[PDB]
């Protein structure tokens, strides 16, 4: 799965509404409406594509066929998850085989980790010794996508965000404009999302 | 914004040789390239649709490779049936699309003497009010064919018409038809008219002349 | 088996409107993409827009947003490219192509469509013949042909016999000439043995005004 | 009214592949269920599997899980049976049936297809005539017909006067001979004089050896 780093920019989260009617748009820890009124330090964005029914598995505190070995959200995650249908864009009439899914591995993974090893899964009692065969399976498999399939198997594009919440010099937030500075009077103030009243 | 560059703008070679071409980009774009060929005519054609993957229905004289921003295409053995236009293009945004600039190819052939023919004016042009000196050249190489005119053995320059085609894959030639056009009162006022032809492959430039009385 | 069919050429004047169409068949039309490409002589290619007629959706280039319109009908399996207003710098060739997002584009392309717009008016062509004379080749070959220098706009269609010969026919690219006009010519080669019985009833058809002009030509000489 | 269609019988080598289609028409194909049934001659039957198009739903019998494949196409309304690797234990006949889950599951059926796997080769059948005596026998009207000698394998088609003769015909089913081949005979009864004014001839066609043989029957003399 691919990830991207975003910093030193002015955001505008309303434009996301320009898209088609979504299938999943949820957030944990922050109400999505007022996202424009908070400033952030660094932004990490992950993207990938999942089968239609298994989009539910992108959720904290649950297990599944992907959460076991591929993508593991920490139990204290705060951020937003977006998922929208892609049958219109990622299907060939002849059937497309260019998407890989993990099937077997010894044990689960800690959150925010990756593994692309090609070691053979020793399912059987015999020592495979690096030889493919019976009870020595190839770790990866391929999905299928046809335009006439049902919505239950149509492809879905999913993106995950992540936040940091003002624990450092912030770099990214909305287009709110500044003003001149006044002191020695009783004034209401707002510094980087920290609001207060008093005298400076 | 994304901007491409191609190199070199043009080159020429002969049969049975290796040829190469380079396409460059301002930032890494992760092997989402393809190349298009378009011979003088109508339909551009798809040739290679990935970094090193070729479309079916094309023989195996082509290859190419690249990544990051460095990308090269090459033909191992040139063949005479390859005279066309080439381009490289890219894609990473859903819609931000652009082609490159252009690469020109020309063939090498042994220098050959031109074949020259003359055509006489017709009665219809005499009805229209003009006169033409149709001088036809064909089967010559390279392009250095020059035609001038002499009217009553005088010196003329510039005022004329010409039509030359592209290179012919069979014989490297550029079929040419040139004409000095005058009016009637500029036609019967004088006697002789001559096309002077100069070409490096010729032993010497030759002037072909005719008198008005020969009609 | 996939084929593309287009509407014919067109000439107009600034201040008007125009529409073009592209049609295909031989596959499930609803499950692919259609795109338009502009090409003006002397420059390279440049993308215009795409569409997915299966479910109406449009996208546009940064350099042509809000200038042209794209639509389609899935009942007759056709795509329409429509304008609103015309100006003087939009003379170029237009291409419709069929593509698939995941793997490959441009596996097939249309035959190409032409457009011309200007403030002038079309002028009827004047065809002029020429035939082999007594100055023919000593080996035996000879050449006949036609010349046009009084017509606008282009292209033009020329044939020599009832049908133009399947071989030995040639033409020369048109060049502009200094009356705001253009000119071109075409020729055909023939041996003497075939010339003993062959005559050329040469005809020219021309889109700008559509007046087929035909006349019979046979080899001549300079006799006294 | 509705109609259903299958394909003819096949015989294949070990290790080959195979593909069968069942076609139907008349009703709305998208709102019913299609099922398959196997029969091995001389014994009982057993179910194969069922399919529902539109939703692309498939359901497989216990024994045959993962050893076949069932598909459908709604554009041409067909059911497609696909194997993986043919096996010598598959000589049987297959059907295709229309069914609804709630109330009735045997509305209308098809014709059935024969499949055989063998490593041997076919043998061209031959036919000989059996004729009544020239003089009337004890029965007044005497027997007549034809005999098909050793051949392999099934099936074989026969006709008389292009099928014009079908009343009163009786045929013995083929049985294995000690030579390892198959033989049969088909006979009728006719008067002895009914062979000169008009003709009786049988035609035998063998699909595995795709051959056609003709044999006419004429009165036989009392030879000794």
């Amino acid at each position: 799965w691919n990830r991207k780093r975003i910093s030193n920019c002015v955001a505008d989260y309303s434009v996301l509404y320009n898209l088609a009617p979504f299938f999943t748009f949820k957030c944990y820890g922050v109400s999505p409406t007022k996202l424009n009124d908070l400033c952030f330090t660094n932004v990490y964005a992950d993207s990938f594509v999942i089968r239609g029914d298994e989009v539910r598995q992108i959720a904290p505190g649950q297990t599944g066929n992907i959460a076991d070995y591929n993508y593991k959200l920490p139990d204290d995650f705060t951020g937003c998850v977006i998922a929208w249908n892609s049958n219109k864009l990622d299907s060939k009439v002849s059937g497309n085989y260019n998407y890989l899914y993990r099937l077997f591995r010894k044990s689960n993974l800690k959150p925010f980790e990756r593994d692309i090893s090609t070691e053979i899964y020793q399912a059987g009692n015999k020592p495979c010794n690096g030889v493919a065969g019976f009870n020595c399976y190839f770790p990866l498999k391929s999905y299928s996508f046809r335009p006439t399939y049902g919505v239950g198997h149509q492809p879905y594009r999913v993106v995950v965000l992540s936040f940091e919440l003002l624990h450092a010099p912030a770099t990214v937030c909305g287009p709110k404009k500044s003003t001149n500075l006044v002191k020695n009077k009783c004034v209401n103030f707002n510094f980087n999302g920290l609001k207060g009243t008093g005298v400076l | 914004d994304i901007q491409m560059t191609q190199s070199p703008s043009s080159l020429s070679a002969s049969v049975g040789d290796r040829v190469t071409i380079t396409c460059q980009a301002s930032q890494d774009i992760s092997n989402y390239l393809n190349w298009y060929q378009q011979k003088p005519g109508k339909a551009p054609k798809l040739l290679i649709y990935d970094a090193s993957n070729l479309e079916t229905g094309v023989p195996s004289r082509f290859s190419g490779s690249g990544s990051g921003t460095d990308f090269t295409l090459t033909i191992s053995s040139l063949q005479p049936e390859d005279i066309a236009t080439y381009y490289c293009q890219q894609y990473k945004i859903l819609l931000t699309w652009t082609f490159g600039q252009g690469t020109k190819v020309e063939i090498k052939r042994t220098v050959a003497a031109p074949s020259v023919f003359i055509f006489p004016p017709s009665d219809e042009q005499l009805k229209s009010g003009t006169a033409s000196v149709v001088c036809l050249l064909n089967n010559f190489y390279p392009r250095e064919a020059k035609v001038q005119w002499k009217v009553d053995n005088a010196l003329q320059s510039g005022n004329s018409q010409e039509s030359v085609t592209e290179q012919d894959s069979k014989d490297s030639t550029y079929s040419l038809s040139s004409t000095l056009t005058l009016s009637k009162a500029d036609y019967e006022k004088h006697k002789v008219y001559a096309c002077e032809v100069t070409h490096q492959g010729l032993s010497s430039p030759v002037t072909k002349s005719f008198n008005r009385g020969e009609c | 088996e996939v084929q593309l069919v287009q509407s014919g050429a067109e000439v107009k004047k600034p201040g008007e409107s125009l529409k073009i169409s592209c049609k295909a068949s031989g596959y499930n039309f609803a499950y692919y993409w259609i795109g338009w490409v502009r090409q003006m002589p002397g420059k390279g290619l440049e993308w215009m827009g795409i569409i997915y007629p299966g479910d109406s959706d449009t996208r546009y280039s940064p350099s042509f947003q809000g200038q042209v319109t794209i639509s389609a009908d899935k009942s007759i399996s056709t795509a329409y490219l429509q304008w609103s207003s015309l100006k003087a710098s939009d003379t170029a060739m237009y291409y419709c192509a069929r593509g698939e997002m995941t793997a490959v584009f441009g596996d097939y392309w249309g035959q190409g469509t032409l457009v011309t717009v200007s403030s002038a008016s079309t002028k009827g062509p004047s065809v002029f013949p020429l035939a082999p004379s007594s100055k023919s080749t000593s080996g035996g070959t000879a050449a006949l042909g036609c010349l046009v220098k009084d017509y606008f706009p282009e292209p033009v269609t020329v044939s020599w016999n009832s049908g133009a010969l399947t071989s030995g026919v040639h033409t020369f690219p048109a060049v502009l000439q200094s009356s705001g006009l253009y000119s071109l010519s075409s020729v055909v080669t023939v041996p003497s043995s075939s010339l003993g019985t062959q005559t050329y009833i040469c005809n020219v058809n021309h889109k700008p005004s559509n007046t087929k002009v035909d006349k019979r030509v046979e080899p001549k000489s300079c006799d006294k």
